[PDB]
């Protein structure tokens, strides 16, 4: 009950800077330019571990510890995530107010290492970063809400194999969740110069980059693995292994792509991440 | 208090020390296949800026050999120093100095940057960038070509090697 | 034996308010004897309370100093160890809280006020109730600073009084008794009468803080004492909520608009309460709006009961009073860690606004550890103790979810999301108050000279925070216990949540980076914390630093229309005499006057 969920946890930490360098190459490519290799992430990664970190004076245990926090928080997150069956590895964490609230244990950590420092540019991100949380969780919990009483259980591993069996009798609630779902991601993944992280430097700059990275994985991956679990495991077998990673590994960069591609394409999404959550909502209520 | 000084008060160049100074090479080959570079504009011409910043435009690019320029001195392993330090130029080239983290790289981009160019005996100057900081990699020109920006940080990173010398 | 337990908890808790008041004349031996009395007192209270919880049969006696009518169901037990354990660990505080040259021996009314609160809670009539909650209600008026604080609290203090005077008397001429078993048997045959539920779920809110009945709470939490405000915020509300509780559950029968009613209200104080926390610049004020919207959140859980036994789902019922409970006994105990370790900060500084209160971790760092388990408890965040009751109100908002009622469906998500909204305000609301005091550099020079905490006030706070974090990992364990009060099966949805998972997943997870960073760093220097923010060249100042007057601008950005509908419904020009001369002492010479004539009736 232990390998599952710790190997889960060490290969979605260990792949996500490939989601963060295919996601800059999108993006250069669709400003036209050659742009940077897509294992460029690791080496700034690599090289910043390799840097000493440094601070401000006034700044405390805080502003060394939370990158670390904010790391082992996502672990926390991706260890109960399923990426390859329907069934999470961890169904005692599996959620959705734990997975929830540790997003909030992120927040609240990212906020106060913004204001431990004396720089008005990183409060001012923190500040920033607190909003979006406050207008994000939400609408987040209303799609999988909606989607959770159309399943019967508030749980992970029961959503996903509720809409891996598609039951064509409450489509319109589904669809209207997956939509609201796909909008959170798009805010979480995004805006919806100086920076929040201009004070970090060195060891800390880089497991500030790590968490960054694990964050846009493990968001995307909530949409896709929760969502989209046509291509999955019931059961862990040990021969349809290598089409799960395929399939999972193929979901996430398609996610990326799409998703870069219609940030460049850019309250209405604000708005209408709601409006698509309250429309799954009364769809029920009137059906 | 920033900047060491004379008994008259003159300021010097910093000098750091030897347990700092002894690991350049190493962070140079570390940071052989990724930069992180900030500019560090001082009492110059936009001449010497505006080229640095063309250093990732379309006819030259500088994320393909790795350079990346950040927004803070703590994310910066390579200082980019541009202008001739002008009196009240100082104290922030100062504070951006301290502000990286230890060891650092500093490049002086341009005539202006490298002596004080067509300012280098001028009251409201220092001089050049190395009168205030020490200075590892020397690029001169008024402005510096592209191809040159491109060579001084090859040859900064060791992936090439210096061509001119003293005659 | 909790009869005889509760019986030494009282005589205890009256022997350490007669001695402090004798022995006034000095500040030290006072408080010495005060806190000893109240702790003492507080440790049989909880003796008696967790000896009722673990016999969950309910025992009955009588008080042989007051004969007094006592009745201790399994449901007041949770308020019993709840008051012993605020009442132990704020008179340990009190110990060393009484050694400051400011402050006020107030041991004689911290301790009549938890006399009275525990036979408020012990209590079987409801004219008893509503006497020994008025005895602690006049007894808290007198624990504020002064007498303008004191007034709007006075004014809707007996206008509670009135209005459950009138309802205990109109509960006297239908039934023909005032006890609380008889009523119980009684509502058979008659239902409770949405006249008398109304009124004296109002009276009891008007105790228990129910927003838009609120304007007290933070006015008396303005500059209060932190052993007066801590037990004001775990006492005074919670005592409220037990009567709600009492009259909501008087018979199995409950119609279905008093669930929806307490749903929204508590609903709305929830809101309310923590969008209003955010906007406010002193932390003894701000506590008080956190404590409106976490009894929201309780109430939140006890509609939910309370709409359950009106549909005749069990598993309803026993979601919404365990979680409802439950975060009860959590709030009260990490509410104690925030003001006990509030006013440790003021009694080393001097300052309540958080604006010129910068720099205190590094000053006093326990109390800085303790704090932000306090607010990282309050904030609902696992696996500490104020998650559990929210993920249990959260499956009991399910529950409603899928229940047959359009007026329960309706509601279910749309309490899911407000909570969101709360959950996430609250979270934004510790972020900023940790940061702008216990982090960054100070802003005054009375904060740097701020030494650390006493002995005892450490020890309190800390055994609280330890309380706390022993209430959080240990919640699969301690939820059954509160089973045997609510009696009847738990039933998550399909889901359990386990928080000694989390805990282990939230100290062995962190480490990986650090392994990663071991091993990858070559010649790394070791890290260093010298120069001053970076601020784009220009030095550094005072005035450049981001505060809680700046962090909480996008807040008044877009929840505007709340902000401003709280100057609109402000009554306050109506009142023909509210603008007197002696109107704020008037009230607290009446105050003299009620208190000796209703004591000495019951004596
Ligand atoms: S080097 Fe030439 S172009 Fe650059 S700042 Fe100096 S004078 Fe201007």
């Amino acid at each position: 009950s232990v390998l599952y969920p710790l190997i889960q946890a060490l290969v979605l930490f260990a792949v996500a800077p490939l989601l963060s360098g295919i996601t800059r190459v999108a993006r250069a490519r669709l400003h036209n330019r050659r742009g940077p290799g897509v294992l460029q992430e690791y080496r700034d990664i690599i090289k910043l571990l390799g840097r000493q970190s440094v601070g401000p004076d006034a700044s405390g245990w805080v502003f060394r510890l939370t990158p670390y926090v904010m790391v082992g928080v996502m672990l926390t997150i991706a260890t109960a995530l399923p990426v390859v069956t329907v069934g999470s590895p961890l169904p005692q964490l599996g959620d959705l107010i734990t997975l929830l609230y540790l997003f909030a244990i992120a927040r609240f950590f990212f906020a106060i290492s913004g204001l431990d420092t004396g720089s008005p540019f990183t409060a001012i991100g923190a500040s920033r970063e607190a909003m979006l949380g406050v207008l994000v969780e939400p609408m987040l919990l209303l799609g999988l809400w909606v989607a959770a009483q159309v399943a019967g259980s508030t749980n992970i591993s029961n959503i996903t194999d509720t809409v891996y069996h598609w039951p064509l009798s409450q489509s319109i609630p589904l669809v209207l969740a997956l939509c609201a779902c796909a909008f959170a991601t798009f805010i979480e993944m995004g805006k919806l110069q100086e920076g929040p992280l201009s004070e970090y430097s060195g060891s800390g700059f880089g497991v500030m980059k790590w968490g960054i990275s694990l964050k846009q994985l493990v968001v995307l991956q909530m949409f896709v693995g929760v969502f989209i679990p046509w291509g999955q495991m019931e059961t862990f077998t040990a021969g349809g292994l290598l089409l799960a990673l395929v399939i999972a590994i193929v979901k996430l960069v398609v996610g990326v792509l799409v998703i870069a591609l219609f940030e460049n394409s850019m309250p209405r999404i604000t708005w209408a991440g709601f409006g698509f959550a309250f429309l799954a909502f009364v769809s029920l209520l009137a059906a | 208090l920033l900047g060491p000084r004379d008994a008259n008060g003159i300021p010097v160049p910093m000098t750091v020390d030897e347990s700092i100074a002894s690991m350049k090479a190493s962070l140079l080959k570390k940071i052989k296949r990724s930069a992180y570079v900030y500019r560090v504009d001082c009492g110059g011409c936009n001449g010497c800026e505006i080229e640095i910043f063309a250093t990732l435009s379309p006819l030259f690019d500088a994320e393909r050999f790795g350079i990346k320029v950040v927004p803070s001195p703590r994310h910066a392993d390579i200082l980019l120093f541009t202008g001739a330090v002008t009196r009240a130029m100082r104290s922030p080239a100062l504070r951006a100095w301290q502000s990286a983290p230890d060891p650092k790289i500093c490049i002086s981009y341009g005539a202006c940057g490298n002596s004080g160019g067509i300012f280098h005996d001028l009251y409201c100057v220092w001089g050049g960038t190395d009168k205030i900081v020490p200075v590892d990699v020397y690029i001169p020109g008024c402005p510096p070509t592209p191809a040159a920006t491109l060579y001084g940080f090859a040859m900064a990173l060791g992936l090439l090697e210096q061509k001119i010398h003293a005659r | 034996s909790a009869i005889s337990l509760i019986n030494s908890g009282v005589a205890w808790f009256v022997a350490a308010a007669v001695l402090a008041f004798l022995f006034s004349f000095q500040k030290a031996l006072s408080g010495w004897i005060a806190g000893i009395g109240g702790a003492v007192g507080s440790l049989y209270t909880a003796a008696a309370g967790f000896t009722v919880l673990t016999g969950a049969v309910g025992v009955s006696g009588a008080l042989s100093l007051v004969s007094y009518d006592v009745q201790i169901s399994p449901l007041n037990a949770i308020w019993l160890i709840t008051l012993g354990l605020c009442g132990l660990f704020v008179s340990l505080y009190n110990i060393d809280w009484h050694r400051h040259a400011q402050v006020k021996c107030n041991g004689l009314q911290i301790n009549m006020l938890m006399a009275a609160a525990v036979c408020a809670v012990i209590a079987s009539n409801l004219g008893m109730f509503v006497v020994m909650a008025e005895i602690m209600a006049l007894c808290a008026v007198f624990l504020t600073s002064n007498s303008k604080e004191g007034k709007l609290w006075f004014a809707l203090g007996r206008l509670g009084t009135l209005l459950l005077a009138i309802a205990c008397w109109l509960l006297w001429q239908r039934y023909g008794t005032l006890d609380l078993r008889l009523l119980d048997m009684r509502m058979q045959q008659l239902p409770l009468g949405s006249d008398i539920w109304l009124l004296g779920v109002i009276g009891f809110g008007l105790l228990a803080g129910i927003i838009p009945l609120h304007g007290w709470v933070p006015q008396a939490h303005a500059n209060a004492s932190a052993p007066a405000a801590a037990l004001f915020s775990t006492v005074v509300m919670k005592i409220g909520l037990l009567g709600i509780l009492t009259l909501s559950l008087l018979g199995g029968n409950a119609p279905l608009w008093w669930g929806i009613a307490l749903l929204v209200l508590g609903m709305i104080t929830a809101f309310v309460g923590g969008l209003y926390a955010l906007v406010e610049h002193n932390i003894q004020r701000l506590l008080a709006y956190h404590t409106l919207e976490n009894i929201g959140i309780i109430l939140l859980g006890l509609g939910a009961g309370v709409t359950g036994i009106a549909l005749e789902q069990p598993a309803l019922i026993a979601l919404g009073l365990v979680g409802g409970l439950y975060h009860l006994l959590n709030h009260s105990l990490f509410k104690s860690v925030l003001f006990l370790g509030a006013g440790s900060v003021w009694f080393r500084t001097g300052h309540r606004d958080i604006e010129k209160l910068g720099g205190i971790g590094k000053k006093m760092p326990v109390i800085s550890i303790a704090m932000l388990v306090g607010l990282m408890a309050m904030a609902a965040l696992p696996p500490l103790n104020g998650f559990a009751g929210e993920w249990v109100i959260y499956q009991s908002f399910f529950k409603l979810s899928n229940s047959g009622a359009f007026v329960a469906r309706l509601l279910g998500p749309l309490l899911a999301v407000g909570l969101a909204i709360t959950g996430a305000l609250a979270v934004m609301c510790m972020a900023k108050v940790y940061g702008v005091t216990f982090l960054g550099a100070p802003r005054t020079k009375e904060a740097e000279n701020a030494t650390c905490a006493p002995l005892l006030m450490s020890v309190s706070v800390v055994a609280l925070a330890i309380c706390c974090v022993i209430g959080g990992v240990a919640a699969p364990w301690l939820l059954p216990m509160l089973s045997a009060a609510v009696p009847l099966p738990l039933e998550p949805a399909n889901t359990t949540v386990s928080q000694p998972m989390i805990t282990l997943l939230l100290i062995a997870c962190p480490l990986l980076p650090f392994i990663i960073m071991a091993i990858c760093k070559g010649d790394r220097l070791p890290s260093r914390s010298r120069g001053a923010a970076w601020v784009c060249g220009y030095d550094h100042e005072k005035s450049m630093v981001i505060t809680a007057h700046g962090f909480a601008m996008p807040v008044k950005q877009a929840f505007a229309p709340v902000l401003k509908l709280r100057k609109w419904l402000n009554p306050v020009s109506l009142v023909p005499g509210w603008q007197c001369e002696g109107s704020a002492l008037l009230f607290r010479r009446m105050a003299l006057v009620e208190l000796a004539v209703l004591v000495v009736i019951i004596v």
